[PDB]
RNA sequence: CUCUAACUAUAAAAAUCUCUCUUCUC
RNA sequence: ACCCACUCGGCACCUUACGAGAAAUCAAAGUCUUUGGGUUCUGGGGGGAGUAUGGUCGCAAGGCUGAAACUUAAAGGAAUUGACGGAAGGGCACCACCAGGAGUGGAGCCUGCGGCUUAAUUUGACCAACACGGGGAAACUCACCAGGUCCAGACACAAUAAGGAUUGACAGAUUGAGAGCUCUUUCUUGAUUUUGUGGGUGGUGGUGCAUGGCCGUUCUUAGUUGGUGGAGUGAUUUGUCUGCUUAAUUGCGAUAACGAACGAGACCUUAACCUACUAAAUAGGGUUGCUGGCACUUGCCGGUUGACUCUUCUUAGAGGGACUAUCGGUUUCAAGCCGAUGGAAGUUUGAGGCAAUAACAGGUCUGUGAUGCCCUUAGACGUUCUGGGCCGCACGCGCGCUACACUGACGGAGCCAGCGAGUACAACCUUGGCCGAGAGGUCUGGGUAAUCUUGUGAAACUCCGUCGUGCUGGGGAUAGAGCAUUGUAAUUAUUGCUCUUCAACGAGGAAUUCCUAGUAAGCGCAAGUCAUCAGCUUGCGUUGAUUACGUCCCUGCCCUUUGUACACACC
RNA sequence: UUCGGGUCUUGUAAUUGGAAUGAGUACAAUGUAAAUACCUUAACGAGGAACAACUGGAGGGCAAGUCUGGUGCCAGCAGCCG
């Protein structure tokens, strides 16, 4: 692969430049992604696989013009996931820019305890719901080794989250992938959503890493 | 955007017209006078050479080696 | 798409190819597999897009293949050496206007 | 919209279990019933490959088949378009008791 | 940084419609 | 009574989502998976059906209560894009109308369809089929029909078989045949064959609803599309727009849009203008020779491969020239629109050629050795030969032709073009001199081409005469005879010419076509087809107008808004 | 320098051997009131180990065929879509 890669976007500056060890500063402060290999450079590791492509039709005078929309996640399996939503002409066009969407939307996740912790937690933080369209998704804490009892979509979802018991509850069309997918991942992506107390106390509010090496962005 | 009828035929047969396997024609055309000297039969062609033999039908004897050429009567 | 890609990677500036006929089916259908820009109408369509169509025989029947090419006009020999629009505006060379009064002398010449 | 379809023949004649008969009336829902030429008042239903295809009205010889196992009704198969009517009142397959001219 | 003015004037009748519905995978 | 700042209560309203919803939307339809303020009453797919029955109130109408058997994979909700609308708005089009012009539809002819008939009248198209398949078929073309030939069945194997696989055959019978097709006979021929099995060819056989290519149409309009970006859960949308402007999604602009691509334009061919250039016996002109006639003054008109010279005219290269130029109006003064002048040209200068995305079950297997599949492959759907038809006739329909006459017909006389094309392995264009009334033939010519046909001396038209309102000298079909010409072959008349016959026809009902300047219309000519054939067709030029220079009323088209139970989309 | 040793392994072969053994028989014994049967065990009892595994299904739902031939909106299949 060429990557040959003029740096765009200030925070692309700063990882081409290698200022950027990884994610969590970003995620920490919150920093605004709109290309990809940013997230291929930090986390070298993503694998991904396309849930499924719709034809997707519109109606016009001269027959009927026709699409495919692919639902394509990507992950890490070690607490990393984004979903991509993307239609295009083409099969192949639809899958890479349903990649790039999705590498574009990675989200973190909170694997909490189901009780007692030990090594490496595996469950989830607390309870957190979605909705999407019908689709209402709970995922509930689960005891270690119970799997995960999941319907396949969201079953894979968290296959990719990394995480290895959860329970879940849906409500409404789940029938309807692309918004089942899309409401499991807001609520995936609310388990830092939620006050936590052991996560009391009053942080340091450090400094931005994009702020302080200003002098390494815009290019002269 | 049509459909043909079978070809029915008001005719009865015609069919090739075989040639007749001649078992040994050289003895009808030749006489062999008792180990020695042969003589032929019935005429020799002049318009075509020596060695072809004739035809006999009547009335004229008749040429095969240059068809058309001779038939004369004798 | 390996064909539009050598293109592309030939150097030209607009790609495109047809087929037509029985796609893994048996109605017809036809699809498109262009890149870069190609254009259609006026006399530069001869001049630089080059066209080619062929038959392939496959089992099912036949499959119309058409190749356009649009050949870079920068190297276009025995032809316009431009697009019929294209308008080149040429930079002009920068002086500094200070010396106003500067008399100047040469030596008289025969 | 002769766009949207598919886009001299012959006559067939019965053959073991089929019958030439003149439809009487035109009954609803695509049936018909027609006299088949043994004193007799069949019901037949309009066949596939023939429902929408070729149509058929009153005073119509046309070709039925019957179902072994009720005499009953029978379902219409192919038509005949008023002239190898003629011939067929003239091979005399079917009794004659039957003319039908306009 | 001072405001609230124009305006027109038509209709008659037109009912129905036989098929054939067919994929998106890199 | 008002003004202000209030406050309590009431009908409500506007903005927004940071809450909800599936959305339309809601300040409650929020405080609902992070699921619990108190409470009544309703529904569990749609139909059956608020129907059956029993109660109950009512005089009656009927109300409340209230099913089931059974029948179905949907019904339904909201929104999206299209289509559609006898919905709205703003723009367009002589395949729409207005003003009109010319007509077609009436007549006879021709030609193509349908129908009928036939052995065959081979076939495919039903705005975008019908003078179309270049389809102006006498043999062929060939597709159909009555018939006769032949195999143009490679190759593999087996089988016969060299004491011959077999082929060919004069003459006769027989055949339309002078076909050894079949036969009588006899001959000739020699391993290329023959007959069985595969296998392959061939096919204007079928299937354009298997297909490629091809063009036609949707659609002569101006409309399409992706990338990030915003809106939506999404179908999608914005960019592609409120306005004005243009022929144009053409611009001025305004703008959750930004920059880009196609289409339009730009571009190419042609038509025009170049006393500027380059030149020219395959184009012209002047002078000047040599000659003809006349006037005689040295003037004209002519001829002339003489000499010199020239290039305006004719050619074709380089180029030049216009871009709305200049000015006056009008225009949020911008986009442009109008008017005059200059000009050759001021409609995109006129006419064109290419011409986007998407699509049609549009046509074409009958153009193809483009082609899948299926069909046939030896008495054949192969191919060939003879003859018939495709052109038949109770009828209807579409292109066109000649006419209905006086602006005419017929005689004379005048005498002007522009696109072409033209003989080779064969035979064209044909001048001229002959003959014949004519078509024509004849002998020599020139021309493979600005050279010759050719200045294609064309028609309408122009001038002088005859005819005279008469179905008449209009009209020329239908009809006999003759002379020729192409053709192996003209009968079912190829075509031309000569004579005679002279019919139908009185400006053509409802309807309907085309058209805004060198235009319509009239008038021919050249080319395709061609041996011979046009009424067709492409192109060309000539004589050359009436009437608009506008509008959505009919028929459609663009886009916007709106409504829909439509999406095979108002058939 | 192409190699090719398959150098190390895996599979695929109507090739090819010798092992091992039960379902079945059956001496017995046990087992039982008597017995069957089991649990043991003599001797028998595998080559195609014919000592033979069926039942449904391969468009989607839903794992599996755009293979062959047949029928040709008929027969039929299909819980639904078809
Ligand atoms: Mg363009
Ligand atoms: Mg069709
Ligand atoms: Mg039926
Ligand atoms: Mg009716
Ligand atoms: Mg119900
Ligand atoms: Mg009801
Ligand atoms: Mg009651
Ligand atoms: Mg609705
Ligand atoms: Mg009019
Ligand atoms: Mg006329
Ligand atoms: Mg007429
Ligand atoms: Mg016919
Ligand atoms: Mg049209
Ligand atoms: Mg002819
Ligand atoms: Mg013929
Ligand atoms: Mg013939
Ligand atoms: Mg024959
Ligand atoms: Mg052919
Ligand atoms: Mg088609
Ligand atoms: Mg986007
Ligand atoms: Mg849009
Ligand atoms: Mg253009
Ligand atoms: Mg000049
Ligand atoms: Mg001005
Ligand atoms: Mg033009
Ligand atoms: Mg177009
Ligand atoms: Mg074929
Ligand atoms: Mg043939
Ligand atoms: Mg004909
Ligand atoms: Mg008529
Ligand atoms: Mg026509
Ligand atoms: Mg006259
Ligand atoms: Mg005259
Ligand atoms: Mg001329
Ligand atoms: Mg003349
Ligand atoms: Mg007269
Ligand atoms: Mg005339
Ligand atoms: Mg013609
Ligand atoms: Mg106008
Ligand atoms: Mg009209
Ligand atoms: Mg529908
Ligand atoms: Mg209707
Ligand atoms: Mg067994
Ligand atoms: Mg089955
Ligand atoms: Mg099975
Ligand atoms: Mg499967
Ligand atoms: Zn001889």
């Amino acid at each position: 692969e060429e990557k040959g890669w003029v740096p765009v976007t200030k925070l692309g500056r700063l990882v081409k430049a290698g200022k950027i060890s990884s994610i969590e500063e970003i995620f920490l402060h919150s920093l605004p992604v709109k290309e990809f290999q940013i997230i291929d450079q930090l986390l070298p590791n993503l694998k991904d696989e396309v849930m499924n492509i719709k034809p997707v039709q519109k109606q016009t005078r001269a027959g009927q013009r026709t699409r495919f929309k692919a639902v394509v996640v990507v992950g890490d399996s070690n607490g990393h996931v984004g979903l991509g939503i993307k239609t295009a002409k083409e099969v192949a066009g639809a899958i890479r820019a349903g990649i790039i969407i999705a590498k574009l939307s990675v989200i973190p996740i909170r694997r909490g305890y189901w009780g007692t912790n030990l090594g490496q937690p595996h469950s989830l933080a607390t309870k957190t719901s979605g909705k999407c369209g019908s689709v209402s998704v709970r995922l509930i804490p689960a005891p270690r080794g119970s799997g995960i009892v999941a319907s396949p979509a969201v079953k894979k979802l968290m296959q990719l989250a990394g995480v290895e018991d959860v329970y879940t509850s849906s409500t409404g069309s789940t029938r309807t992938l692309e918004n089942t997918l899309k409401a499991a991942f807001v609520a995936i992506g609310n388990t830092y959503g939620f006050l936590t107390p052991n996560l009391w106390e009053v942080q340091a509010l450090t400094p931005s890493p994009m702020d302080v090496y200003a002098d390494y962005a815009t290019a002269s | 955007g049509k459909k043909r009828k079978k070809k029915v035929y008001t005719t009865p047969k015609k069919i090739r017209h075989k040639h007749k396997k001649v078992k040994l024609a050289v003895l009808n055309y030749y006489k062999v006078d008792d180990e020695g000297k042969v003589a032929k039969l019935r005429k020799e062609c002049p318009n075509c050479g020596p060695g072809i033999f004739l035809a006999n039908h009547g009335d004229r004897f008749y040429c095969g080696k240059c068809h058309s050429t001779f038939a004369t009567q004798k | 798409y390996g064909v539009v890609r050598y293109v592309m990677e030939s150097g030209a500036k607009g790609c495109e190819v047809v087929i037509s006929g029985k796609l893994r089916a048996a109605r017809a259908k036809s699809m498109k597999f262009a890149d870069g820009f190609l254009i259609h109408s006026g006399q530069p369509v001869n001049d630089f897009i080059e066209t080619a169509t062929r038959h392939v025989l496959l089992r099912q029947g036949v499959l119309g293949i058409k190749v356009k090419i649009m050949k870079d006009p920068s190297r276009n020999t025995s032809g316009p050496k431009a697009l019929p629009d294209a308008v080149t505006i040429i930079e002009p060379k920068e002086e500094e206007p200070v010396l106003e009064p500067s008399v100047k002398d040469y030596r008289p010449t025969e | 919209k002769g766009r949207r379809g598919k886009n001299k023949r012959e006559l067939i004649y019965k053959e073991e279990g089929q019958e030439y008969a003149q439809i009487t009336k035109m009954l609803g829902n695509g049936r018909v019933e027609a006299s088949c030429f043994d004193g007799n008042k069949r019901m037949a239903h309009i066949r596939g490959k023939l429902r929408k295809k070729v149509w058929m009205g009153q005073g119509d010889i046309i070709l039925v088949s019957l179902r072994d196992f009720q005499d009953d009704q029978c379902d219409v198969v192919h038509k005949y378009n008023l002239d190898e009517a003629r011939t067929l009142k003239n091979q005399g397959e079917l009794p004659e008791n039957a003319k039908i001219n306009e």
